[PDB]
């Protein structure tokens, strides 16, 4: 079993990349909210419309 | 009666010297250990990739 492992390898590695791909919309969702969160900061602060 | 006497006295030697032997043996076989057997495997390249 330790012989074969070119079979076995692509599996795994595309779990890999499907995992990153979630990390990534993740990452994305944080960053949208970290700008709604700014523009109403602009609403507070007096006014700027 | 001293025919058979005079061979059972041989057979019993004969088998503590193989119980000794067969214990040599399996404690010799016993020390190999696992790297030993794993040198002989062909493609390293395939393995370091899986690990990575």
């Amino acid at each position: 079993k330790l012989e074969n492992l070119k079979d076995k390898l692509p599996d795994i590695k595309s779990i890999h990349s499907k995992l990153l791909l979630r990390i990534g919309k993740l990452q994305g969702l944080y960053d949208s909210v970290q700008v709604i969160n700014r523009e109403v900061e602009g609403l507070s602060e007096g006014r700027t419309s | 009666l001293p025919d058979l006497h005079r061979e059972l006295i041989n057979s019993s030697i004969r088998l503590r010297y193989d119980k000794y032997q067969t214990r040599e043996a399996q404690l010799l076989e016993d020390t190999k250990t696992g790297r030993d057997v794993a040198a002989g495997v062909q493609n390293p390249k395939s393995i370091s990739e899986y690990y990575s």
